């Protein structure tokens, strides 16, 4: 139910990234695209960020909190599961040997985590309701893109942290009738 | 003798001619980051047959890709990929081919063959003729 939103602000995050990285390094343009579309569409020539959901670890017992509805006197039950998504942040930019202002996709990856690791931005992201974890590695690998030619496809696993909130019904109750008995 | 002659020149006599823009290996060196830069001939034309191959396109890394191929029968000596050497580049209808395979025939007929993969699209002068 919030992966929709939370890809969302994602998207928002990782494009202010993107303005970022422009002006610290210099790219023609940016794209961020999420990697498996739903529809067949093609890789684009300029640098840009890809993002994915890998996995979604829920993260302690889920917590029951009561809410009286005060109405029809049922006690709404709200079940608030934590969850740590996985989400694979990778980049594409093709490397031309002719320009002589060279950055590497390793670049604009590392710039992308370490703009996320940054403490104003986990501030700002907290105040967008989730939080990102520590990125411990950065894996650059090289395969053949579509030209026979060699490109680089770094990409790496950041963590983000959030809860979501389940609302169920159960019934109320206002009294008390004891059976005192006597041994 | 059949093996000798030129089996390609005499082939183009009753068939049509493609002309493409190719452009022969001169010598490479390395720039800066070691990545290594390719220099070439000056461009001239040839005359040859640019067949298709069926290109299929692919999945990589949740992404999907696509090569372009085209078979040219060229009556020239063409050199792909070699120890000490790069690859060779012909232009055709606005776009930038490098040759990938080599079907020889060149020291034993005159001509040969070659399988070339796409680049990019061609660099459009001034006046509008489809050239680097």
């Amino acid at each position: 139910m919030f992966d929709g939103e939370l890809i969302a602000k994602m998207v928002v995050e990782l494009n202010a990234a993107m303005t970022s990285a422009q002006e610290a390094l210099q790219f023609p343009d940016f794209e961020v695209v999420q990697k498996a579309q739903p529809t067949q569409q093609g890789t684009s020539t300029r640098p840009t960020i890809f993002f994915q959901k890998l996995f979604d670890i829920p993260r302690g017992w889920p917590a029951t909190d009561w809410h009286l509805d005060n109405t029809t006197r049922k006690y709404v039950e709200i079940t608030r599961q934590h969850v740590e998504t996985t989400f694979q942040i990778s980049s594409l930019h093709w490397q031309n040997p002719e320009i002589t202002h060279v950055v590497t996709a390793s670049d604009i990856a590392n710039y992308v985590r370490a703009y996320f690791q940054a403490r104003s931005t986990i501030e700002r992201v907290k105040e967008l309701d989730f939080l990102i974890l520590r990125v411990s590695q950065i894996s650059n690998e090289a395969f053949e893109n579509d030209n026979h030619q060699f490109e680089f496809h770094p990409s790496f696993d950041m963590v983000v942290t959030y809860n979501q909130y389940i609302r169920l019904y159960e019934n109320a109750a206002y009294s008390a009738d004891g059976v005192l008995i006597g041994v | 003798m059949i093996p000798g002659a030129n089996l390609l020149r005499m082939a183009f006599g009753v068939i049509g001619t493609q002309i493409v823009k190719y452009r022969k290996f001169e010598q490479r060196v390395k720039n800066d980051q070691a990545q290594y830069v390719s220099m070439f001939e000056e461009p001239f034309d040839l005359a040859a047959s640019v067949q298709r191959v069926r290109r299929d396109q692919y999945v990589q890394f949740n992404l999907e890709f696509q090569r372009n191929y085209v078979m040219i029968f060229a009556n020239f000596e063409m050199v792909d990929l070699d120890r000490d050497v790069a690859g060779d580049q012909f232009l055709w209808t606005g776009r930038v081919f490098q040759l990938e395979s080599q079907g020889s025939w060149f020291y034993q007929d005159g001509w040969g063959v070659c399988l070339a993969v796409d680049i990019g699209a061609a660099k459009l002068t001034d006046d509008g003729k489809p050239t680097f």
